[PDB]
C-alpha cells in the first residue's frame, strides 16, 4: 500500500525560504499527479499547488501563485514544494497528497502525515501579567508573549481546585494571550491571599501577580 | 412551442399531455434530436482528470477533454511513454507506433 | 471559486444526515469528500460520480443535482463525528476549490446551553494606556458557537480574537474570546456587550465604563 513521507517542519520568519519535500512509496509514483493543500490553524483545508505525473502541468492557488514553486523528482519518488517570501498568512500545516489518476486534478486519495510552517514577524516575549479582579471568580490575564507555551499555576501549586486555564489565542500582532480564572468561595477574600504563577521558559520569566479586590 | 409531427425540436422536451414544447434548461439537461421525450437528458459533469471543452448546452451534452498527461469513456489514461520495438499523445489518442 | 458549505450540522446516532455543498461550477464539475478526525490528515470518502474508495464504509453516499453536490451518511456512527470538506476545479478548469467544511457531530451528550463570563478591563491595564475585554465560554454541547462583540449597538470586528471550541473534563466544550481596545474607544460607549449564539439561542452579558 502508498505510504507518503513529508518533513521538515520548520519555524521560519517573513520573507523567508523554505523547501518542503514529500517522498512517496508503496505504489509507482511516476504514474499519478500530485498536490500540495493546507490548513491553517483550526480553519478549513485550502488547496496550495498541483502537479502532472510527467511534470508538466502545475497549478497554483492566487493566494500563493509567484511566491511557492512546484516540482516532482519521478527519479527519487519526491515532490517539493519550495517557498518564496513567506507570508504571515502562510502559518499553515502542508499535506503533500497523491491525485488519484495521472492528470492534474482534485481527488486526493492520500494524505501524507502533513508538516507544520509556523511564519511569525514577532520575537521571545515575556508576558505582561495583569490580575483578573473580583461564590466569586478572579484569574490572571497572561498577555502578550511568544512563543509557546506557557505554565499557569496558582499559590505556588498549593491550589488546584476551581482552576481553569484556557487555550492561548494566537493575536494578529503573534503574541499569545491567554486567561487562567480560578472560582473561589466570598469568605475567602478576606482571609486567604491569591497570588499566580507564571513562568515562560522560552524567555525565562517568572512572575508572581497577587490578585486582590478592587 | 408545438409539437410538429408528435415531436418536439432540439433543445426541448414534449409535455405530459402532448401539446406542448417545453425547453430544457441551459447548464442543467439538454435533448440533440427530434424527440417527443418526457424529460431533457442531464448534462455530463466534469472528473477530475478532465476540463470542459465545449459547456452543456441545450442541444448539446458536454464536453469534457482529459487534461495535459493523458487521453480518452470511464477514466483518462496515462500516456505510453515510449513504443515497443519494431514499431504523439493526445487528449483522445496514444502515442501510434 | 468558493463552494459554500454549512459550518455546522449534527445527527442523532443511528440516523441519516446529508451535507450538501453549494457552487456555481459543481453545474460542470463532479464534487469530492474529505473526512478529518481532529488531528488526521484529511481522509477522501467519496470521489464524484457515487463511487467510494475501498475501506470507506457502504453507509457513505455521494449525489449531484444542479450546482449542488452532498455527502450523505445512513445509520451515523459514533466514528462519524468528524469535519466533511468537498472540492472541484474552479469555474475555469486549473484552479481546485474546498468548501468552508462542516463540523458533523454525533450526538452522544444531550445538548447544553454556554457559560459566558464576561470581565471588563482591570484598572492597571488602564493605566499603562490598554483595555482589553474577556469573555470566557465553557460547558456547551455540541461544540461550535458565534461569539459577536458590540459597541453599544454597532458590530466590532477589530480588536477581536477568539479559540476554536475544545473539549473539557466534562466532555463539553469551551472557548475564549478577546476584545482590546485603547482606553479612549472604551469610554467614547455607553455598553459593550459580549454574544454567545448557541444552537441558534444566543446568551449576552453586558459591561459599561
Amino acid at each position: 500500500e502508498v505510504q507518503l513521507v513529508q518533513s521538515g517542519g520548520g519555524v521560519e520568519r517573513p520573507g523567508g525560504s523554505l523547501r518542503l519535500s514529500c517522498a512517496a512509496s508503496g505504489f509507482t509514483f511516476d504514474d499519478y499527479a500530485m498536490s500540495w493543500v493546507r490548513q491553517a490553524p483550526g480553519k478549513g483545508l485550502e488547496w496550495v499547488s498541483g502537479i502532472n505525473w510527467q511534470g508538466g502541468s502545475t497549478g497554483y492557488a492566487d493566494s500563493v501563485k509567484g511566491r511557492v514553486t512546484i516540482s516532482r523528482d519521478n527519479a527519487k519518488n519526491s515532490l517539493y514544494l519550495q517557498m518564496n517570501s513567506l507570508r504571515a498568512e502562510d502559518t499553515a500545516v502542508y499535506y503533500c497528497a497523491k491525485i488519484l489518476g495521472a492528470g492534474r486534478g482534485w481527488y486526493f486519495d492520500y494524505w501524507g502525515k502533513g508538516t507544520t510552517v509556523t511564519v511569525s514577524s514577532a520575537s521571545t516575549k515575556g508576558p505582561s501579567v495583569f490580575p483578573l479582579a473580583p461564590t466569586a471568580a478572579l484569574g490572571c490575564l497572561v498577555k502578550d508573549y511568544f512563543p509557546e507555551p506557557v505554565t499557569v499555576s496558582w499559590n505556588s501549586g498549593a491550589l488546584t481546585s476551581g482552576v481553569h486555564t484556557f487555550p492561548a489565542v494566537l493575536q494578529s500582532s503573534g503574541l499569545y494571550s491567554l486567561s487562567s480564572v480560578v472560582t473561589v468561595p466570598s469568605s475567602s477574600l478576606g482571609t486567604q491571599t491569591y497570588i499566580c504563577n507564571v513562568n515562560h521558559k522560552p524567555s525565562n520569566t517568572k512572575v508572581d501577580k497577587k490578585v486582590e479586590p478592587k | 412551442s408545438s409539437p410538429s409531427e408528435g415531436l418536439c425540436p432540439p433543445g426541448h422536451h414534449i409535455s405530459e399531455d402532448g401539446r406542448d414544447c417545453i425547453s430544457c434548461k441551459y447548464g442543467q439537461d439538454y435533448s440533440t434530436h427530434w424527440n417527443d421525450l418526457l424529460f431533457c437528458l442531464r448534462c455530463t459533469r466534469c472528473d477530475s482528470g478532465e476540463v470542459e471543452l465545449s459547456p452543456c448546452t441545450t442541444t448539446r451534452n458536454t464536453v469534457c477533454q482529459c487534461e495535459e498527461g493523458t487521453f480518452r469513456p470511464e477514466m483518462c489514461r496515462k500516456c505510453r511513454t515510449g513504443c515497443p520495438r519494431g514499431m504523439d499523445c493526445t487528449p483522445w489518442s496514444d502515442i501510434e507506433c | 471559486s468558493e463552494l459554500t458549505q454549512d459550518p455546522a450540522v449534527s445527527v442523532a446516532l443511528g440516523q441519516t444526515v446529508r451535507i450538501t455543498c453549494s457552487g456555481d461550477s459543481l453545474r460542470s464539475y463532479y464534487a469530492s469528500w474529505y473526512q478529518q478526525k481532529p488531528g488526521q490528515a484529511p481522509v477522501l470518502v467519496i470521489y464524484g460520480a457515487n463511487n467510494r474508495p475501498s475501506g470507506i464504509p457502504d453507509r457513505f453516499s455521494g449525489s449531484s443535482s444542479g450546482n449542488t453536490a452532498s455527502l450523505t451518511i445512513t445509520g451515523a456512527q459514533a466514528e462519524d463525528e468528524a469535519d466533511y470538506y468537498c472540492n472541484s476545479a474552479d469555474s475555469s478548469g486549473n484552479h481546485v476549490v474546498f468548501g468552508g467544511g462542516t463540523k458533523l457531530t454525533v450526538l452522544g451528550q444531550p445538548k447544553a446551553a454556554p457559560s459566558v463570563t464576561l470581565f471588563p478591563p482591570s484598572s492597571e491595564e488602564l493605566q499603562a494606556n490598554k483595555a482589553t475585554l474577556v469573555c470566557l465560554i465553557s460547558d456547551f454541547y455540541p461544540g461550535a458557537v458565534t461569539v459577536a462583540w458590540k459597541a453599544d449597538s454597532s458590530p466590532v470586528k477589530a480588536g477581536v480574537e477568539t479559540t476554536t471550541p475544545s473539549k473539557q473534563s466534562n466532555n463539553k466544550y469551551a472557548a475564549s474570546s478577546y476584545l482590546s481596545l485603547t482606553p479612549e474607544q472604551w469610554k467614547s460607549h455607553k455598553s459593550y456587550s459580549c454574544q454567545v449564539t448557541h444552537e441558534g439561542s444566543t446568551v449576552e452579558k453586558t459591561v459599561a465604563p
